[PDB]
């Protein structure tokens, strides 16, 4: 005890390093939608 | 259960007898080890390999390793181990491992001893134990018996054997770890690479280590269960185990023994050292030796003592060897040859005397009757015996021949018609004569078996028919010091209290010109009446045992007046006559009683002291018959036997306060040695007879008749040696009497005139053959004129060299004769430095050559300086002794000096003038001999002054003054904290900071400590007499109204009730403390009543401490006001006007009552300006000065009832004095420590249990612990023996240039609770030590950085209900205790207890403790801890705030013996008992002991573990927990987590792997650049983003760096209010103002957990949340549905800091905080608009939202600090609030939160690297993550959940930790 908990650690550890830095691709904005015919409601 | 040991089943009891029976006759054949070896080789590598692992082991196990339980067995106890490594290979040179017999067992030569003790181990459980092994030899010997000295080395055998035993165990383990750690690393390495070809080279690269078992145990057992496993490693090893016939379940068994095996082997092997080490073995050896069988019966051989029976067994074994005949024949033989002697005895009417032919007259008979074969040394010694004293000159008068030769033929070369150079030489070669005695001595002393009487064994005491009388001569001319005379006359008798002893004192008082004064009578009633009181004090049985004799003073001629018949000779005769019988005595009636018959008669001496056991032991030895005198009928000479006893004398170290440098000059060797036992004689191992200088015991009818039939008159002080002249005097060599030495040297010169006056009558007793004179008399008569006449012939010689020629080479003459004095002393240095011919290698003994060489250069010098001096005055004082009765005739300064001897500058200037004219040439040597001459009473008078002594200190004036307000600041405890409520005992202990609370505990320690300090400060003249004498009452009151257990105490009770808090356990320790100060206290009550006169008046200094610590105090007053400062300079110069007026009141030595009037007048007035000015100034410190100058005029006033005594009715005060003496002497002397011996291992046993009756199981053995002074009382009141306190300790560890002492745990403490009581001595090996301690710990404490002072403290630790615990501490180098350099606590109170050795040090420590705030109320605080394990923030350290009672007494002890030159251990010596038990004390240093073997300092302290993420977005995941009792949160390493508080959570977590997105976070959005991020790492994270995250105890760090700025998050958990708190702090590089926008973001879900999960909309539903007025504070809880929820009202708040007003911003709507269709990751609330409209109420998605703008200026910082709340109701959310809201706020509750969590930590026993630990199986246990759970194909055929519930474990919120056993 609180030597396994290290050793498995250690052993566990060691590629997806390059999506760190992209951060988020900011957002979407449409121009609304055609409102087209042929449609009850 | 075999390893490598040797282990041969187990015989258990009555199968040892018939097994060694059997080996008997028929033994060899096989052992379960054994081999061909050497002894000495074996053991060398024994030694080699118990230190290399040993080595191993101390640089391992401390950098993290597991531990076998078999291994701290080596570790903590090799102390023992290496001193059993000694005695073995030190009792066994290259002569006694050869002459005992072999057995030759194996074909290989093996000795029989050591073969049978081989199977003693291996038969058993390898423990050692009396009965089985006294079983053993018993069978062994019921065929073939042993010889003496086999049977002696069973112990040593037995030691060599279990320590090979233990080298082998511990090779085995060391090699079994080294395995197992190989196999580890092999295993992970293998289970690091998923490739397969690599596995097989590596498992043949380790095949050459796969044979031995302890290699797989660790490995199948990783392989088998573990978390990835494997299928190529086991498919290998399996099959190579179950080839070659081995299998996996033998293996698999294997570790289950030689493991469990190898711990118990070393458990017993450690036991059987400590039981063979403490165990005697002389008893063992007289109930065991067959030898003792046949001596025990028809002979009183069993009572001889130990000493004879060990020469009786040595004699035995040296007659059976030599001579071809057994041991037990030759003994038969002796005993036949004895009774065919005739009993020829009134005692002896039956046994059988022995010692008549052992070591009686009749050896050589016996030896030529059983034929031995003496030796050629035994042949030389008896030959030279037969050739009388001309054997004894032979070597002296050779020598000197030898001497004279070669100078003369050096000296060949001088012209002169050759009629000076023989008489010349005759009068040189007088220190030729002394060097070639001395050489002789050496010779012999390194030769010469020294001698060593017989006698009996008085354990009873002296028996009838023999009776002592102790007769100190001195006279009754003492007004005073007749007390003194009485108190040594009781020492006497306290010395040697058992048996039919009497002490008497005979006096003849001075010497005047008339008969009788007419008033001597009355001086002498009061003598009469004071013995008489003594009687009253000791009357037993009706026996009086003091008696008191007196001479009338008869007129004889002239000069010494009226001495009766003659001087104390006539007085000793006069006795003689007394005793056995005389009316007519010149005697006085009344004072003439003597005790019956009394045969036996000893002098003493007034200032000798009696050894304790010494006379009873002089008893037996005289009444032995072969040392009982025949008086031979022809003349009064008895040819053999002895009536004259003298026993060796050496002188003490000191003579009290009087220690000057003349001590250590003349005497080196001073003190008691219990190494040696004989010394050597010369006089008495060659001829048998000694020189009787008037301190021995002797016989009343041999002697009389031998002194009364050759006397007639003419006796001086030189006729005791004439006494030696007409008697057998024998020089004991084995009784020590110590006797203190003269430090004036005026004493010294006196004492040697009258030594040589009485040398110099003597002549015709030698000139002529008439009278009666031994032949070695008349040589004894000769050395004495040679030693008297010597300084003359250097001086003649000299004189006389430099006066005939002197041109050149006479100067070479001047370096010789200089240089036969070198001799002399440096020969005896001789003995010290020969290994014995180098038989053996010895260990580290050092040298300390420099100590004695430096000693014998100052006598050498002190002796040429001398010389003059000497020589006139040898010359005057045989003068004197010629012109008597040899023509028929019959303190100051320098000045003093000079006009007293006006000898030696006159008659060297005469001289030198008389040799320098001839030649003149002689003046260039001359004139430096000359100069050093006239000088010599310069030299005497320095030399004569008393030194620095362990009393008396160079501490100035002002280190006093320091000293003396330090205390008087200090005993503000016992002046505050002892009161009339029935306590009137100081609390053990004393908070300040955590509420203040008073301890009810009091332990005897504490009431002694308090007892003698309040005997302290009145002696500082700090309070008034009578309430000194009312809180004597007091305690002594409370000490008799106590529960007591046969007059001990129960360690622990309590103050108000005066009960026992737990189990009455009786501490031994505690209560020896309470009694030696009970007897101090005693003591001093009766200094001060017996005259209670001057002790009235007061010291008048303690006002003088309280005026300079007022002054101190005045420099702290904050004088600062609008009003300047004119009440500043009023109270300064007031204050040094009294100072100034007190200066010179005590300047005037009449004491006038109208100066301290207006003295109190003075201090009244001062004390009414600072009330006046502490009520304009409302400081919390004018206080402290207002109560300080209160005290000091009640110290005035106090002073001021003393000064008004009346002096004339004082008898009241007298009796109660008396009466609390008594009272206080008869409860000391109310211990028992009888009942809490041990006798089985001797020693105190550690306590008493009221519960069943039974003792402790520990014991003391250590001469380094403050038992040393309870041991001291367990001698003085006489109810242990001496054998006792030299059975313990007497440890020393090489450190420095000397050695120490060794202590367990080594303190200060240790080595100042001792001293501090009774008086110690500068040449005592304890004072020494003290030096050492002091010296390495303030070099210990220099290598630390921090100040020294590592004592008995409190730890700055925490525990419920606050009381900072307590424990111990020392150094690592000192301490044979593992554990002591991690914690580094320094206690102030320790540089004040070690004052005694080094003032001006310990005053630069307590002032560098006094620049940090050490300092208190109730003067210094407890200790200062520097761990930085147990220090907050960037604090270098921090001062534990606690009172304690006995450091505090400490500490006042320490000053007043600094301050008044120990007087503490004056008055605790005042009493007689601790006289009698001081030559217990004193002892001998030794420099030849063998002494043992042993910036790391700064990194040995313990460090707590700082875990620091380096990028916490591509490592693994990092969590920490957080709680406070009632409240707890989870923050990872990317920010997440949630918040749960009494089960129920706060913000909704969900434990997503891929996710990780839930929790509070923090986002900074820039105003310009309109870009957003998170002040974490995880949501946004843009580039750049150098961000680092820290995990350590309590608060948690997040920091961040984008370039330019900086953002740091410090997570915390408030304290007793269930509040969590987030400082975001963001500082600026470059200088350019910038704008950004705070937010905060977190959802609330008051609900436990599964609710929540289980159906999320209601809870979503079931929240009502709203903002108050003032917005800044969202409020939110559950909506009432049911009356059984609590509701929980939670709340957030921002807390704006260094920031203007501006209205906040916030946001309980998730929809417009997201914007339907978006995530965390890209929220819609930082776009550019929609910046938070501020919706609230029932909100269908609530959230909590708080923005603020925030301006951070350039290049400084600004910081905010973000709080939730959770309250179980909403009537106290606002107290909350309210306390968070005022700023800062975030220190005050940060040190709470900090011991708070170190009061969590330490609640279970749990280590920073162990909670480390628990958090990462803590983040394996929550998350999901599994990177250790169980085998891919283990868990692909189980798991069936429902199976779990037949264990009744409810499987449903449960992750399961399992553990196999
Ligand atoms: O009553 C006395 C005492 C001392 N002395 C002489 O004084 C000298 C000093 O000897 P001291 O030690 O005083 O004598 P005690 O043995 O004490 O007698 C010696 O020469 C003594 O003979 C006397 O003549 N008469
Ligand atoms: O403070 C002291 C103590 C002792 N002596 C001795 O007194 C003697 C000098 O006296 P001296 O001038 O010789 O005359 P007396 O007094 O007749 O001589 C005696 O002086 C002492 C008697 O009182 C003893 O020492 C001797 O019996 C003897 O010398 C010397 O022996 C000194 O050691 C002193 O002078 N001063
Ligand atoms: O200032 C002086 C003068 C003399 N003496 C002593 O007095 C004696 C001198 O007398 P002296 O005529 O030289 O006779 P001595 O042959 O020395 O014999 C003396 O021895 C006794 C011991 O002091 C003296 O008292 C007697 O006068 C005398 O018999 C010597 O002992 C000197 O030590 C002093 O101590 N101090």
């Amino acid at each position: 005890i609180v030597d396994q908990i290290n050793r498995a650690v250690s052993l566990f550890a060691a590629s997806d390093a390059a999506q760190a830095r992209l951060p988020v691709p900011a957002f979407p904005v449409a121009e609304p939608v055609e409102d087209a015919g042929d449609l009850d409601f | 259960d075999h390893n490598d040991s040797i282990r041969a089943s187990y015989m258990t009891i009555e199968e040892l007898h018939d097994a060694g029976a059997a080996l008997s006759r028929d033994g060899a054949d096989s052992l379960p080890g054994f081999m061909e070896f050497d002894f000495f080789e074996r053991h060398r590598e024994n030694e080699k390999e118990i230190l290399r692992v040993y080595r191993t082991t101390a640089v391992d196990a401390e950098n993290g390793a597991t531990i076998t339980p078999a291994a701290e067995w080596l570790l903590d106890n090799h102390y023992v181990i290496e001193e059993a490594i000694q005695e073995v290979r030190r009792d066994f040179p290259r002569k006694f491992y050869r002459q005992l017999p072999t057995m030759t067992v194996g074909g290989v030569t093996i000795p029989r001893v050591m073969a049978l003790g081989w199977l003693y181990v291996a038969h058993t459980h390898s423990t050692v134990s009396r009965e089985n092994m006294t079983a053993l030899v018993d069978g062994y010997q019921t065929s073939q018996t042993l010889q003496i000295g086999e049977l002696w080395a069973l112990p040593s055998i037995i030691r060599f054997v279990l320590i090979e035993n233990l080298r082998r165990i511990s090779i085995r383990v060391e090699r079994s770890r080294r395995m197992r750690q190989k196999a580890n690393e092999v295993v992970d390495e293998i289970i690091r690479l998923n490739d397969a070809e690599a596995s097989a080279a590596l498992l043949k690269q380790v095949d050459s280590l796969v044979d031995d078992p302890t290699f797989a145990t660790q490995f199948l057992y990783r392989l088998r269960n573990g978390s990835q496993t494997s299928g190529f490693a086991v498919a290998w090893l399996e099959e190579r185990l179950h080839a070659a016939g081995t299998d996996a379940e033998n293996v698999m068994m294997s570790e289950h023994n030689r493991l469990a095996s190898g711990n118990v082997t070393m458990g017993n092997i450690v036991k059987s050292l400590r039981e063979i080490d403490d165990t005697e073995w002389s008893v063992w050896f007289e109930e065991v030796s067959h030898i003792d069988k046949v001596l025990r019966e028809e002979t009183d051989y069993e009572i001889l003592d130990f000493g004879s029976r060990n020469t009786y067994r040595n004699t035995i074994e040296l007659l059976a060897r030599r001579s071809p005949r057994t041991e037990v024949e030759v003994a038969r033989a002796a005993v036949e040859m004895a009774r065919s002697d005739l009993p020829a005895g009134a005692d002896e009417n039956h046994r059988v005397n022995v010692g008549s032919v052992l070591v009686g007259q009749r050896r050589f008979e016996l030896e030529k009757a059983l034929g031995y074969r003496p030796l050629a040394s035994q042949h030389i010694v008896r030959s030279m015996r037969k050739f009388n004293w001309l054997a004894i000159a032979a070597p002296v008068l050779l020598i000197t021949a030898v001497a004279m030769l070669a100078v003369g033929w050096f000296l060949a070369k001088a012209g002169m018609p050759w009629y000076v150079v023989t008489a010349f030489l005759l009068m040189f070669a007088l220190p030729a004569s002394e060097g070639a005695t001395g050489l002789f001595n050496t010779l012999v002393t390194f030769f010469v078996k020294p001698f060593r009487l017989v006698g009996y064994e008085f354990k009873n005491g002296i028996p009838e028919d023999a009776r002592t009388l102790v007769a100190v001569p001195c006279m009754l001319t003492s007004r005073d010091s007749v007390d003194e005379m009485m108190r040594n006359i009781e020492v006497h008798y306290l010395a040697n209290p058992h048996g039919e002893i009497y002490f008497s004192l005979v006096s003849d008082w001075r010497d005047a010109p008339y008969e009788q004064s007419d008033e001597d009578l009355e001086i002498l009633d009061y003598a009469k009446r004071e013995l008489a009181a003594l009687n009253s004090r000791y009357a037993f049985d009706g026996k009086t045992r003091f008696y008191l004799l007196h001479r009338r003073r008869i007129y004889n001629s002239a000069e010494e007046c009226w001495m009766g018949w003659e001087r104390k000779r006539g007085k000793l005769h006069e006795l003689n006559m007394l005793l056995r019988g005389d009316k007519d005595t010149t005697f006085l009636g009344g004072s003439n009683i003597v005790p019956a018959d009394v045969k036996y008669v000893m002098t003493l001496d007034a200032d000798t002291r009696l050894m304790r056991d010494a006379v009873t032991k002089l008893v037996g030895k005289m009444h032995h018959p072969i040392n009982r005198p025949k008086i031979d009928p022809v003349s009064g000479r008895v040819v053999e036997g002895y009536g004259l006893l003298q026993p060796r004398v050496t002188p003490s170290l000191t003579t009290g306060k009087d220690a000057s440098v003349f001590q250590r000059v003349f005497s080196i060797n001073r003190g008691i040695d219990p190494y040696v036992f004989t010394v050597s004689d010369v006089y008495q191992d060659l001829t048998s007879e000694g020189t009787f200088t008037g301190k021995g015991l002797y016989d009343v009818d041999a002697f009389e008749a031998a002194l009364k039939g050759r006397i007639e008159e003419n006796s001086i002080l030189s006729h005791d040696l004439l006494e030696g002249s007409f008697a057998r005097c024998a020089l004991v060599t084995d009784v020590e009497l110590v006797e203190d030495f003269p430090t004036r040297y005026e004493v010294e010169v006196s004492r040697q005139h009258r030594w040589a006056r009485g040398d110099w009558q003597l002549l015709p007793f030698i000139i002529d053959r008439a009278r009666g004179v031994t032949a070695i008399g008349r040589w004894k008569m000769v050395d004495n004129l040679r030693r008297s006449l010597t300084p003359i012939a250097w001086f003649f010689a000299s004189i006389l060299g430099w006066y005939f020629m002197d041109p050149l080479g006479a100067l070479i003459w001047q370096i010789l004769l200089i240089f036969s004095l070198f001799v002399a002393p440096t020969l005896s240095l001789l003995s010290g430095l020969v290994p014995r011919s180098t038989d053996i290698v010895p260990q580290a003994h050092f040298f300390t050559i420099w100590s004695e060489i430096r000693a014998t250069n100052a006598q050498v010098a002190l002796r040429i300086v001398f010389i003059a001096d000497a020589a006139c005055m040898m010359t005057d004082a045989i003068v004197r002794s010629l012109y008597r009765l040899l023509v028929s005739h019959k303190q100051g300064s320098i000045v003093d000096y000079y006009r007293q001897m006006w000898h030696a500058p006159v008659v060297a200037m005469l001289g030198l003038l008389f040799a320098a004219l001839p030649g003149d040439n002689a003046f260039l040597i001359g004139i430096p001999f000359t100069l050093l001459w006239v000088l010599s009473p310069a030299v005497a008078w320095y030399v004569s002054q008393s030194a620095e002594t362990e009393d008396r200190l160079f501490v100035s004036e002002h280190v006093s003054f320091e000293l003396r307000k330090i205390a008087r600041r200090t005993w503000r405890y016992y002046e505050a904290f002892v009161t009339p409520q029935e306590n009137h005992l100081p609390p053990d202990n004393f908070q300040e900071t955590p509420e203040p609370i008073v301890a009810s505990r009091t332990s005897p320690t504490n009431i002694g400590v308090y007892l003698l300090s309040v005997i302290s400060a009145r002696q500082f003249g700090w309070i008034s007499f009578a309430d000194t004498l009312e809180r004597i009452e007091n305690t002594i009151q409370t000490v008799e109204k106590m529960e007591k257990h046969r007059g001990h105490l129960y360690n622990w009770y309590h103050t108000d009730t005066l009960q026992t808090l737990g189990p009455r356990y009786v501490s031994a320790v505690d209560s020896g403390n309470l009694a030696g100060h009970l007897i101090a206290v005693s003591s001093a009550c009766r200094d001060w009543a017996e005259a209670p006169s001057a002790h009235l008046q007061g010291n008048l200094d303690g006002i003088g401490d309280v005026a300079g610590i007022l002054r101190e105090t005045l420099k702290a007053l904050p004088d600062n006001r609008k009003t300047l400062r004119p009440l500043h300079r009023r109270l300064e110069e007031r204050i040094i006007g009294f100072s100034n007026a007190l200066a010179s009141v005590k300047r005037e030595h009449e004491f006038a009552s109208i100066r301290v009037i207006n003295l109190a007048v003075l201090a009244r007035d001062i004390q009414k300006l600072a009330t006046n000015v502490d009520h304009e100034v409302k400081s919390a410190q004018s206080a402290e000065v207002t109560r300080w100058a209160q005290l000091l005029v009640e110290s005035c006033e106090a002073h001021i009832s003393d000064s008004a005594i009346d002096l004339t009715n004082m008898e009241p005060l007298r009796q109660r004095l008396a009466s609390l003496r008594d009272r206080s002497r008869n409860l000391a002397f109310s211990m028992d420590f009888t009942f809490l011996y041990r006798k089985d291992r001797r020693l105190l046993s550690i306590g008493y249990r009221v519960e069943s009756k039974e003792l402790d199981e520990a014991c003391y053995d250590l001469l380094a612990s403050e038992c040393r002074l309870t041991s001291l009382f367990a001698i003085a009141k006489g109810d242990l023996p001496t054998e006792h306190w030299y059975r313990l300790g007497r440890q020393v560890v090489p450190i420095g240039a000397q050695g120490a002492l060794v202590s367990w745990s080594g303190s200060m403490f240790e080595y100042l609770m001792p001293p501090l009581v009774m008086q110690e001595r500068q040449g005592g090996i304890l004072n020494q030590t003290n030096n050492l301690i002091v010296k390495e710990q303030m070099n210990h404490g220099r290598r630390l950085g921090t100040p020294w002072g590592i004592s008995e403290a409190a730890f700055n630790a925490r525990d419920h209900n606050m009381n900072y615990q307590y424990t111990n501490f020392g150094v690592p180098t000192l301490g044979l205790k593992r554990g002591l350099g991690q914690n580094a606590v320094i206690a102030p109170y320790a540089s004040i207890l070690a004052s005694q050795y080094d003032p001006d040090g310990a005053l630069e420590n307590l002032d560098k403790l006094r620049k940090l705030g050490a300092l208190g109320q109730y003067g210094f605080h407890d200790a200062v801890d520097f761990t930085p394990t147990r220090v907050p923030d960037g604090k270098v350290c921090a001062v534990v705030y606690n009172y304690y009672a006995h450091h505090h007494g400490m500490s006042i002890a320490a000053v007043a013996n600094v301050a008044f030159d120990g007087v503490l251990r004056e008055l605790f010596h005042s009493d007689p008992v601790i006289e009698a038990a001081e030559l217990l004390l004193q002892e001998k240093a030794p420099r030849e002991v063998p002494v043992m073997s042993a910036g790391k300092e700064q990194a040995d302290l313990l460090r707590a573990e700082v875990r620091s993420i380096a990028d916490p977005a591509v490592r693994d995941r990092e969590v920490v927990f957080l709680s406070n009792g009632h409240y707890s949160t989870m923050l990872t390493s990317t920010g997440a987590g949630y918040s749960k508080w009494n089960g129920q959570a706060i913000s909704r977590w969900k434990a997503d792997p891929t996710d990780d997105r839930w929790g509070t976070f923090i986002f900074l959005r820039d105003t310009t650049n309109g870009q957003w991020w998170s002040a974490t790492a995880e949501p946004r994270v843009i580039e750049g983003e150098k961000t680092k995250t820290i995990f350590t105890d309590d608060k948690a760090e997040f920091h961040k760096t984008i370039g330019d700025l900086q953002s740091v998050v410090e997570c915390i958990v408030a304290t007793e209010h269930d509040a969590e708190g987030r400082r975001i702090t963001l500082l600026n590089v470059g200088s350019e103002d910038r704008y950004i926008e705070v937010t905060s973001y977190m959802e609330p879900v008051i609900a436990s957990e599964d609710d929540d999960n289980a159906h999320p909309l209601f809870s979503r539903m079931f929240v009502q949340t709203e903002i108050g007025r003032r917005g800044d504070v969202i409020r939110a809880w559950r909506n009432r549905r049911s009356q059984n929820e609590p509701g929980t009202v939670i709340a957030h708040l921002a807390a704006d800091n260094a920031g203007p007003s501006r209205p906040t911003e916030f946001e309980t709507d998730r929809a417009k905080f997201i914007g339907r269709g978006r995530s965390l990751r890209e929220a819609a609330a930082f776009d550019a608009g929609a910046t938070l409209s501020s919706s609230d109420g029932f909100t269908l998605d609530p959230i909590l939202s708080l923005r603020r703008t925030v301006r951070v200026p350039a290049g400084k910082k600004v910081s905010v600090i973000f709080w939730t709340i959770a309250a179980p109701s909403r009537e106290e959310v606002d107290k909350a609030i309210d306390r968070y809201r005022h700023p800062d706020a975030f220190a005050h509750e940060l040190v709470h939160a900090w011991t708070r969590t170190q009061v969590q930590m330490r609640h279970v026993g749990v280590t920073s690297q162990q909670a480390a630990a628990f958090q990462h199986l803590g983040r394996y246990l929550t998350y999901p993550d599994m990177h250790l759970r169980a085998d891919s194909e283990t868990l692909k055929t189980g798991l069936a959940s429902q199976r779990a519930l037949w264990p009744l474990a409810i499987s449903g919120d449960f992750p399961i930790f399992s553990l196999r056993i």
